[PDB]
């Protein structure tokens, strides 16, 4: 949620699992500066094709 | 240690008792005394004390200025009228000081002439301090502006009007000045002393150590 | 030789903790109120007066609040106890009864019980019907024995009046102007006053600023409006050196350019300058005597007082100008904590002169005009606006008083309770002055004059971290004194009256000036014998215990404070490196043959404040006293606060992991109480199988943490395992969680309201 | 972060569920390190706590000893099934027509 | 104004400095010994200081009670006038002055010996008045004028004002709290 | 630098008598979490509790805390620790280490009202420039800023050496 | 690189972190704390640097006269300043009594230079006149305390000066950091090489040395403040932004009177502050 | 300096009179005529010389027969006094030693 850099937000490839967390590779924990101590991050899904590819890609 | 020296009696007078008063002058050091000023008036209230003197200055000494006497007199003063005036003369000779009381109950304080080994205490009636006034300016510029042109609750003791009123009623008193040079300075300093007879046990001050603290400091 | 140790000096602690500290200090204030301050109040507002047709008054003879009631629908009444007003969602409250002396023709008509409103009675106070119980008759009231009190009750939820903090009033403060210039100001407060004066040298001149005039006047002007007129005093008060004549010089100079040399002219500047709300003169004395410097007194129109003051106030700005020592708003000598008794006088001495003021216009209403038969007042109470005012003000957080200009926000919170810590957490807070003003980074620093009064490590994280505080476990405020035995013990002991000398005593080198609480005593020398003389008559108990005493000698002044809502703290009395409790006492006090009193009536142990321990010197441990030692610390680990009492060793970490600590252990699940069963409330989080701790600190014995926990004691493994655990994550265990580890049940609350209007038809 | 009084906690623990004492932390003071170490060595633990450990996974032993105690964890109220919140399409603002 | 200023090497006389720094304001127009021109050696203009009041000329330490009272008993015989402060209240009864334990000042005393003054060794000055011993310290010592003046009112409306004296020192007495404590502790 | 002195020259004593294979030792040499000053500082000596880049500052008439003498300027009365994290901090040291953290805690509470609003500033002001095709970097009205971005053209995304777009050595050696 | 800034740090305290980068952007006119590093010609002895050094440090008068009196004689009255020549020789000063003739009658209450006398080469007596305007004769006073108060040496903008010297083994040299905010008089005083001194406030540099010096002033600044503090920002991101300030000929803010010479907009402005009056301004 | 009439205590001004200048009152008559030289020194604090004596100044107090320095019993040493506040300080006396492979301050 504080967005200091533009790596605060970047698009993942969604997978589905069972658990109630987002959790994603801990190699990422450096751009979001994200720590694991009930740190809370959004989830953003566009809609429209042109939004995934821009996602996507850049 | 032991008291080696200087066993001094404290004796006590009573018949300077409601006369004794102390005037301080704040403004004037103490080599400045007022011993050769020759002494015109003196008015002062008996109950709720408020003492004013006039005291002259000269003119022929070379401290006074004569160029600015005259323009300040004719300032405070009608040019000609004379029945009434802040001065007789044409040139500003008196000087007035009005006094301020200090404090409230002055049973707390006493002089002590001391002498060849005893020490004569005297409880004093008040404390004064004489300031020299400033009236003759506000009673120039008053000269200068008449030559220009079932009711509610009240509080009157406490405001300035009313206080001014009770205090105008009682009337002044004139006294005659002595100085200190003066024979009846030394004839009534002699009433700050005590006939006494050297050793005399009080009958008084038998109060116990413990009743003392007990009676400065009161439970509550 | 090593200095024999007192081992058991520990005890000093829960013998204390019987009586002071440990939210006891709430109640302590609120009993305060309830027994003396409301009577206050009512001898402030005793007799109304009707303005058309006079000679007809009420007369209040005694007030009183009694045990708490409740109303119901047939007239009938019933005691109540706390738990079942937290089920109905009513207020625990007690009915205010006033006897009444006033006129219906027959001039002398009394009445004994009148009531007229009600008081919202704070838990475990003097009214309470807890106090006083065993803790087989806490169970018949459900209600639990380690419940803390100190919280009211009001509309069905807890609201805890927050310990405000505030500047002390009455003193001189030298403080920096923003475009480099050093003024001083005192924000003289009294029960009838507030107002901020200033005195400002924006060109070298001495100008005295205030709200009432229109534009700011030179100093000299005052100095010969309040009575002295010559120049000769006004420089002999404010000082003979030559440095200071020559700093003033262009303010003498000011004066001689306009035309004021006497009183009455230059009131009649003043005259001029007054905002208007006799017109010249009588506006400008009247304020001199009233609005400027309200908080030193004049007896009969006698400005000597007040010019005295005046001068030390522009001595101390010559003095800071040359050397730059300014005071600092953040060293806490200089501040007051304002408890709920100090906030529930001004809510109930508002509400009581707007009640007396209402009735006295349906009185001149109703008088000259209905009837020639003579009404009674005892028709016209209606009790709904103190009540509304009490509850509104208590349930809502403001307490917009427009008599006193104070409009605070936010004084109550919802006491939280999602454990037990948390509850006995938010009865100790301390909220700041500045609530969030911008960051300023300079109170909310940690200053070393918080030494045991205020917990070190306790403070939010987030945007309050600093303004929010914590007191410590073993601190003390003080409530108001008589005021009286000290200015009578005071004169005794050399102080001559300002009265009888000019200013030239003021400067001198040997001559040190005495206060009191703002207000000038008098001038003094051998200043050592007066403290030591003062301390002599504190400790043998003729002057009540709190009354502190200290001496600033750079500015030559001699406190001695007495107000109420300052930080006090008990130390053990040290005389000649030996300490004052020896084994017999402290065996003395393990059997019960004395208590805490007792140690303080015999010079053993005594309340420095923050003041006066700015003079003392404090030995730690025993093995420090050296010579110059006055007084011993009882027990250093009451520096720390209750909340970081739970760290077990909290004196190894880092100190921002205590801070985290101390900030997640009020949100630790855990048990509420032994009522927590019976006990619906918005949200409550419960353990299913709470443990006590395994390596525990004293402050857990104290507070009795470990009689209702929050935590499980688990075996844990240091090791890295599968790289799931990487950013402070941790690896459970499936059988453990099957077992139990970790259960909790989470109980929630759903309500709903059958009201009945105003037409005949209700929900069903 | 220099918790060193997590360590001590976990050593003066595992000395006191072996012979049923509670050792005390009191700030400034509290049971030292070395009393507690002979506290565990007449139990036949080492005297540092650290233990020789075996793996569940592969059953083979560990190189390094590891550092077992039972330390006083306390769940907070912040559960992620409170936290977790989803929104496809729901309820609007009727001013500003946004969620 | 010639800006371009020029300088040299050479080392000022110290002498040649002085005198011509003596040369600038040691003349003076003194010839006029006449009455406007004269002064009055007694009616100086006050310097702010009140003991340091002398600026122009024809051309302090702090005193203890054992050193006031050793130079006016030995070095002058001449008599003295002090100002002394005394406590509230003074050990002693009104004696039958229709009562309640209250004040008891001077002017419920009785004249006669009232008390004996105590000099001790090395400075200490004791005012043993009954069994209990008061303590007698310098007050804060005044350099303005103290003129110790009667009023004596033997007529209704009129009446003598007479001065006894100027008032040079001040004393102050006060209790003993630590030997009225340790005489029985509380 | 008397007490720097004894900081530094306790740290390089316990460093090298500490084994291989201990724990924070390997998780410092490694870069993981952690450096040598932690480990120092919670081995031989925590070192001066620094405010504001100085000694703490008397916070009472001329001294630190009641504690000490008047005027001392000793090492012990103006912050200087002498215990480490293992034997304990006493509670002046502890009361000045508390006052050296909350200093890291109040500038991080200040940090985002300190650096939000010159970021959103900058943003403002910067947003609308963009890197044309015939490489100008124009504004919204289309006033030049710069002929070509940063004098060379160049990402800064994409520099391989010290703001230079290649390293020829690792190159050629690659 | 602000968030990771702690406002981390013998003399010359200079503002570091967030402010300072904050002290760059918004181009203020006067900034805390400016520092005017200068360079010497002849780098080789202290004996030339603090020569040098007392030709821009501000030296008051009152700091070399011996006693300044007020002298009360029957015919006239004046005040009577003898200098202290022996510390004027040692503080190694162009100065003699002609030059503190000159430095008086510098915007002090319309002095004449009649009213000046030169009596020695170490006293200078000034006789006062009736300022005629709210005053009176007796401003002796005034001046009294005014004239030490008075600089006959020195920059009258510089606060301060010290000498720094270097490390480095093969040589040794003293620069010479000043604390002042008057580029223009340091580069022009005999002694100081003018061809190598810089600045920190752009202001300054701006006003003396062009636009384009105020670019490479903010681009080092920036960059300087940046490395201080351990944190990188490659070249470029500095070098854009300091070409958006200075794109139109003078040096701009970042904040909302340089963002409305910059942006023409309403709404981006309307969004920032001011409640209605750019809405129905912009309206009208 | 402010002196102050004897008889009003208001603030006196310096003015000129037929014969001499004059002390006067503002507010009555009381005029004081300046007869002899009168004088008021301020004496402000001088700067700071502990850095402009360092490194090989260019001082002059040294004379024939100077005593030797006591440590090297050479006369190769610069000896000066100086006031280092205002110049009713009585002056205080210090010296420096230069020699070759001796490098020394002294008081
Ligand atoms: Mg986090
Ligand atoms: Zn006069
Ligand atoms: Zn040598």
């Amino acid at each position: 949620q504080p967005s200091l850099h533009k790596l605060s937000i970047m698009a993942h490839l969604a997978r589905v699992k069972p658990h109630r967390t987002f959790r994603f590779n801990e190699c990422v924990c450096t751009p979001y500066n994200a720590d694991f101590d009930g740190d809370e991050m959004n989830l953003h899904l566009p809609q429209t094709e042109e939004a995934k590819a821009e996602a996507l890609v850049l | 240690d032991d008291p080696v020296v200087q066993e001094i009696d404290v004796y006590l007078a009573k018949s300077l008792a409601e006369k004794l008063y102390l005037f301080q002058y704040p403004v004037r050091p103490a080599s400045m005394t007022y011993d050769d000023i020759p002494h015109l008036s003196a008015k002062i209230k008996p109950k709720q004390q408020k003492v004013e003197l006039e005291m002259a200055i000269d003119t022929l000494n070379p401290n006074y200025c004569r160029s600015k006497g005259e323009q300040i007199a004719l300032n405070v003063d009608g040019a000609c009228a004379d029945e009434t005036s802040t001065y007789s003369s044409k040139l500003m000779d008196k000087q007035t000081f009005c006094s301020s009381q200090t404090t409230s109950n002055t049973s707390r304080y006493a002089a002590a002439l001391y002498r060849q080994g005893e020490l004569h205490l005297t409880p004093l009636h008040g404390i004064l301090q004489l300031r020299p006034s400033f009236s003759y300016l506000d009673k120039a510029d008053a000269k200068h502006r008449e030559r220009e042109a079932e009711q509610a609750r009240q509080r009157r003791v406490q405001s300035y009007e009313f206080l001014q009123k009770k205090h105008a009623e009682e009337p002044w008193v004139h006294l005659h000045y002595y100085g200190l040079r003066d024979s009846r300075s030394e004839h009534e300093r002699q009433y700050l002393l005590c006939p006494g007879s050297s050793g005399v046990e009080n009958t008084e001050l038998v109060k116990s150590p413990s009743e003392y603290l007990m009676m400065l400091m009161p439970p509550s | 030789a090593p200095i024999p140790t007192v081992e058991e000096k520990w005890r000093l602690l829960p013998a204390f903790l019987k009586v002071k500290g440990l939210v006891k200090q709430h109640i302590d204030s609120f009993n305060y109120f309830i027994n003396v301050e409301i009577k206050k109040i009512m001898k402030a507002n005793e007799k109304v007066t009707s303005d058309a047709d006079p000679m007809w008054y009420l007369k209040y003879l005694n007030i009183y609040v009694g045990l708490p009631d409740v109303e119901e629908s047939f007239n009938v009444t019933r005691p109540v106890s706390p738990h079942e007003c937290r089920l109905r969602d009513m207020t625990y409250s007690a009915p205010i009864t006033v006897d009444i002396e006033y006129t219906r023709g027959s001039q002398r008509i009394i009445r004994n019980a009148l009531p007229i409103g009600r008081m919202p009675i704070m838990l475990r106070s003097s009214n309470c019907v807890l106090t006083g119980k065993t803790p087989a008759e806490f169970a018949k009231l459900n209600e639990c024995p380690l419940d803390p009190g100190g919280y009211f009750i009001v509309k069905g939820v807890e609201k805890v009046i927050l310990i405000q903090e505030q500047l002390s009033k009455n003193r001189i403060i030298v403080e920096a102007d923003r475009k480099g210039a050093v003024g001083a100001s005192v924000t003289s407060s009294t029960h009838e006053k507030k107002s901020r004066t200033n005195m400002a040298v924006k060109q070298g001149r001495f100008y005295l600023r205030h709200n009432t005039l229109s534009e700011d006047i030179p100093i000299v002007i005052i100095f010969k409006a309040m009575g002295v007129e010559s120049d000769q005093e006004i420089v002999q008060m404010i000082g003979t050196e030559e440095h200071v004549m020559a700093a003033f010089g262009p303010s003498l100079e000011e004066c001689q350019k306009a035309q004021i040399f006497t009183q009455m002219q230059a009131l009649k500047y003043i005259g001029n300058k007054v905002r208007r709300q006799k017109t010249k003169i009588e506006e400008a004395r009247e304020l001199l005597a009233s609005t400027i410097l309200t908080h030193v007194p004049v007896k009969e129109f006698n400005f000597r007082a007040k010019c005295i003051y005046t001068a030390v106030m522009v001595r101390r700005v010559i003095l800071a100008q040359g050397d730059n020592k300014v005071d600092d708003r953040d060293y806490y000598g200089n501040k007051r904590l304002e408890l709920a008794g100090q906030l529930l006088s001004l809510l109930f001495e508002d509400l009581f002169k707007k009640f007396n003021s209402e009735m006295k216009k349906i009185a001149d209403q109703v008088i000259p005009k209905q009837r020639a038969a003579q009404f009674d007042v005892v028709k016209h109470m209606r009790q709904d606006q103190i009540t509304n005012g009490m509850v509104n003000a208590i349930s809502t957080g403001n307490w917009s008083l427009k008599r006193f200009k104070m409009d605070r926000q936010g004084v109550t919170q919802v006491l939280s309770r999602l454990s037990y810590i948390s509850a006995l957490g938010m009865m100790t807070r301390i909220s700041s002055q500045f609530e969030k003003t911008r960051k300023v980074s300079g109170p909310r620093s940690l200053q070393p004059s918080q030494w045991g009064m205020l917990c070190p490590s306790d403070t939010p994280e987030g945007e309050a971290c600093g303004l929010v505080k914590n007191l410590a476990l073993m601190t003390h405020i003080t409530t108001d004194m008589e005021d009286g035995p000290i200015v009578k013990l005071a004169s005794n002991l050399g102080v001559e009256d300002v009265n009888l000398l000019c200013g030239e005593e003021l400067s001198y080198p040997n001559v040190f000036l005495v206060f009191l609480n703002g207000n000038i005593l008098g001038v003094i020398r051998d200043h050592k014998k007066l403290v030591n003389t003062f301390r002599l008559m504190r400790r043998a108990g003729y002057i009540n215990e709190f009354v502190s005493i200290s001496t600033n000698l750079t500015d030559r002044c001699v406190y001695i404070s007495s107000d109420g809502g300052r930080l006090c703290r008990p130390y053990i009395i040290v005389k000649k490196q030996k300490p004052a409790v020896t084994n017999k006492h402290m065996e003395e006090l393990a059997q019960g043959y004395r208590n805490f009193e007792d140690f303080l009536h015999e010079s053993l142990v005594e309340y420095l404040d923050v003041n006066e321990e700015n003079d003392c010197n404090i030995a730690l441990y025993e093995h420090t006293i050296n010579k110059d030692t006055t007084h011993l610390e009882i027990e250093p680990f009451t520096l720390l606060g209750v909340c970081a009492g739970l760290i077990p060793y909290p004196h190894h970490n880092q100190s921002p992991r205590n801070t985290y600590q101390c900030a997640m252990g009020k949100q630790a699940m855990g048990t509420i109480g032994y009522n927590q069963r019976n006990r619906i409330d918005t949200l409550m989080y419960l353990l299913a199988y709470p443990q006590k701790p395994m390596v525990k600190t004293k402050t857990i014995e104290l507070i009795e943490f470990e009689k209702l926990p929050a935590g499980q004691n688990a075996t844990v493994a240091v090791m890295s395992y599968s790289g799931y655990d990487i950013e402070d994550a941790l690896v459970l265990n499936k059988a453990s969680l099957d077992r139990g580890f970790g259960r909790c049940l989470v109980y929630k609350n759903a309500k709903c309201t059958l009201k009945r209007y105003t037409n005949q038809t209700f929900d069903k | 972060r220099m918790t060193v009084g997590k360590l001590i906690e976990l050593l003066a623990g595992k000395a006191g569920v072996l012979d049923g004492r509670f050792h005390y932390g009191t700030a400034f003071g509290g049971s030292k390190v070395k009393d507690v170490c002979e506290d565990l060595v007449r139990h036949g633990y080492n005297y540092l706590g650290k233990d020789y450990v075996t793996s569940g996974i592969t059953g083979e032993p560990l190189e390094a000893y590891i550092y077992f105690g039972p330390v006083y964890y306390q769940k907070l109220k912040h559960m992620v099934l409170d936290k977790m919140h989803a929104r496809a399409r729901g309820p609007r603002a009727v001013l500003t027509r946004q969620p | 104004r010639p800006e371009v200023i020029q300088s040299h090497s050479i080392f000022e006389q110290g002498p040649a400095e002085m005198m011509k720094k003596k040369g600038n304001w040691d003349k003076t127009v003194d010839v006029s010994d006449m009455g406007p021109s004269h002064i009055i050696n007694i009616k100086k203009e006050k310097r702010e200081t009140d003991e340091e009041t002398k600026q122009i000329l024809r051309m302090l330490p702090k005193d203890v009670s054992v050193a006031e009272l050793l130079r006016e008993l030995s070095l002058t015989k001449e008599e003295e006038l002090l100002f002394l402060q005394l406590p509230d209240t003074l050990p002693g009864q009104p004696p039958t002055q229709d009562i309640a334990e209250n004040a008891c000042t001077l002017a419920d005393l009785t004249e006669g010996q009232v008390g004996k003054l105590l000099i001790r060794k090395s400075g200490r000055v004791q005012l043993l008045l009954g069994k209990v011993t008061l303590d007698v310290t310098m007050g804060t010592a005044c350099s303005f004028l103290q003129e110790l003046v009667s009023v004596g009112l033997g007529d209704s409306r009129t009446g003598e004002m007479t001065v006894l004296g100027h008032v040079k020192h001040k004393l102050v007495c006060s209790p003993d709290f630590e030997s009225l404590l340790d005489h029985k502790h509380r | 630098k008397e007490l720097s002195v004894i900081r530094d020259h306790a740290g390089s004593a316990c460093l090298r008598e500490l084994d291989k294979s201990n724990s924070p030792l390997t998780m410092a040499l490694c870069g993981s979490k952690g450096s040598f000053i932690n480990i120092s500082q919670m081995i031989a000596c925590v070192g001066q509790q620094a405010i504001s880049g100085s000694r703490v500052p008397d916070g009472f008439e001329n001294r630190s805390l009641p504690h000490f003498e008047k005027h001392s300027k000793l090492p012990a009365a103006k912050g200087f620790v002498a215990n480490s994290f293992y034997s304990g901090l006493t509670p002046t040291e502890f009361f000045f280490h508390t006052m050296a953290g909350r200093e890291g805690l109040v500038d991080t509470a200040v940090k985002t009202a300190e650096t939000g609003y010159m970021q959103r500033r900058l943003v403002k002001s910067l947003e609308d420039l963009c890197s044309q095709y015939d490489l100008t970097v124009r504004s919204s009205t289309g006033d030049i800023i710069q002929f070509i971005y940063g004098g060379d053209g160049l990402d800064p995304a994409a520099m391989e050496g010290k703001d230079e777009p290649l390293e020829f050595k690792r190159v050629l050696d690659n | 690189p602000g968030t990771q800034m702690t406002l981390k740090t013998a003399s010359m305290n200079i503002t570091l972190g967030v402010p300072r980068i904050k002290e760059i952007i918004n181009a203020s006119k006067a900034i805390s704390t400016p520092i005017i590093t200068a360079q010497l010609d002849k780098d080789d002895d202290a004996d030339y640097a603090r020569l040098v050094k007392g030709r821009i440090e501000k030296t008051l008068l009152g700091e070399i006269s011996e006693y300044i009196e007020e002298v009360f004689l029957p015919d006239d009255c004046f005040i009577l300043v003898k200098l202290s020549l022996e510390r004027i020789r040692l503080l190694r000063l162009e100065v003699n009594a002609e030059t503190v003739r000159y430095s008086i009658c510098t915007s002090k209450l319309r002095v004449k230079p009649g009213d000046v006398a030169v009596h020695g080469e170490a006293v200078v007596c000034v006789t006062p006149r009736e300022n005629s305007k709210s005053s009176m004769y007796y401003v002796l006073q005034f001046l009294k305390e005014d004239l030490p108060k008075v600089v006959v040496q020195g920059i009258p903008e510089v606060s301060r000066a010290v000498i720094h010297i270097d490390e480095q083994s093969g040589k040794e040299k003293y620069k010479l950091l000043v604390e002042g905010d008057n580029l223009r008089a340091v580069m022009a005083t005999h002694g100081v090489k003018g061809t190598r001194t810089t600045s920190n406030n752009t202001y300054e540099v701006e006003k003396t040395l062009g636009i384009e010096a105020a670019r490479t002033t903010i681009i080092n600044e920036i960059q300087y403040t940046m490395v201080n503090h351990g944190m990188s920002i490659d070249r470029r991101h500095v070098m854009l932004l300091s070409d958006l300030m200075t794109y139109k000929g003078e040096v701009l803010g970042i904040t909302r009177f340089g963002l409305a010479k910059m942006k023409e907009s309403v709404l981006m402005l309307a969004s920032f502050e001011k409640t209605a009056d750019h809405l129905f301004d912009a309206a009208y | 300096m402010l002196l102050f009439c004897p008889g009003c205590g208001n603030g006196l001004i310096v003015e000129e009179g037929q014969r001499c200048h004059r002390f006067s009152c503002n507010t009555c008559p009381y005029v004081h005529n300046i007869t002899r030289k009168v004088t008021n020194r301020k004496y402000p604090k001088l700067k700071e010389v502990d850095d402009v004596l360092g490194g090989a100044a260019a001082w002059e107090n040294v004379d024939s027969t100077a005593e030797s320095c006591p440590k090297c019993e050479h006369p190769r040493a610069y000896f000066m006094q100086l006031q280092t506040r205002s110049a009713d300080e009585p002056m205080t006396t210090f010296y420096k030693c230069c020699n070759a492979q001796c490098g020394h301050r002294w008081r």
